[PDB]
Order: structure tokens, then C-alpha cells, then sequence
């Protein structure tokens, strides 16, 4: 039952937009191409791969019904990065700033 | 050359 | 519609120039320097180490922040505008040599943004 559309419109037009356009967005805007980056084992260590490209398409195609799903996809992206990469890595620092911003934005999420 | 991935 | 009267303070006086060079060192370069992306720009490109044997054939005026820092610290520049040009050369070199979309290009662009934001606040 009810598609949580108000919350999901907020996710697309406010939350996604903000992280999408952030200076640190680019490594996260598509799935990790493990070939191009020669991370042979990426897809053996990250079992639930997730990225903003995929989140974006989902929000744009009404893939989601619950807000919590979409929010959890973001959490999975950030965790995927921390588990695969050493703390301190450029990419970990980037993910950290994107996450803090996301947390900030999620705090004003509209209600069901 | 890059972020170092 | 009467225009601004003529100059009565001379921009060539030494402190006016040194104040700008100081801002370029202490505010501008320093800000870029403390950015998470500075590190590939803190020294000349090491063609051998990174194994890019066309770099010095392609890029005719190499530039990096480490060299700019040295010039600012060692009486090289006449004025801020010369220094600004070295920055521009540093960014342009990166955009020329590398493919749009490479990590390094995206990192230079973030630097250039911050650079331009600080340059806008240069004292006059």
C-alpha cells in the first residue's frame, strides 16, 4: 500500500540534487567500474553495491515506495566505501563529507 | 594519477 | 555621469604589491594547500615515477604549487598578477595533459574553484 511520494520527491529534488552537485560527487555518480579501476576483487568484497547514479534512476522511475529504502541505499553506499577502503583515503574523506551533508538534509525530511 | 583506487 | 577623479595613491608603491603577494601566500595558496586534493600539486609532476614519458614533451611550462610557494617565499615575483598566471598555468597544464573526466582533472577543477573564490577577495 501507499507510495510515500512526498518523502520521495523530497529525496530527489532536495537531497539527491544537493549531493549530486557537490564537488566530491563524481566517484559516486555511477556504479564502481572495477575493470577500469582494476579492483578485481571489488565485487567479491562488496556484496550489495550501491551508488547515486542508481539511486537517482530509481527515484526518477518511481522504483521506490518507502522512503526508508532510498535512505538505506544511501547508507549502503557510504558503508560500501568505508569497508572496501582504508580510513584516511581520499575517497573515504569524500564519502564522509557527503554523508554528513546527507545526514543534515535527511533531518528535514517531510512526514508520512 | 588520481584518487588512488 | 562625471567619472572617477584620477588616481592619487600609487599602486606601484612597495607594500601595495607586497600585501597582494602576502595574500596570495597566506590566504590563497595556503587555502589550496590545506585542501584534501592539494597533494598531487604540491610538487612538480614526476614523469618518471608516474611513468608518463610524453609529459614534458606536451607540457612546455610546468607549474605546481610547491614552486609557486617557493617563488612567493623567495623574491621571484614583481607582482601578484604574475603569480596568478602561474596558478593558471598549473591548472591549464593539468586540463591539457589529462582526459576530461579523469580524477586529477576533477581535483584541479575543485582547486581552481576555491582559487577563484579567494582571488575575488584580494585586497586593493
Amino acid at each position: 500500500p501507499k507510495r510515500q511520494t512526498n518523502q520521495l520527491q523530497y529525496l530527489l529534488r532536495v537531497v539527491l540534487k544537493t549531493l549530486w552537485k557537490h564537488q566530491f560527487a563524481w566517484p559516486f555518480q555511477q556504479p564502481v567500474d572495477a575493470v577500469k579501476l582494476n579492483l578485481p576483487d571489488y565485487y567479491k568484497i562488496i556484496k550489495t553495491p550501491m551508488d547515486m547514479g542508481t539511486i537517482k534512476k530509481r527515484l526518477e522511475n518511481n522504483y521506490y515506495w518507502n522512503a526508508q529504502e532510498c535512505i538505506q541505499d544511501f547508507n549502503t553506499m557510504f558503508t560500501n566505501c568505508y569497508i572496501y577502503n582504508k580510513p584516511g583515503d581520499d575517497i573515504v574523506l569524500m564519502a564522509e563529507a557527503l554523508e554528513k551533508l546527507f545526514l543534515q538534509k535527511i533531518n528535514e525530511l517531510p512526514t508520512e | 594519477k588520481g584518487l588512488g583506487k
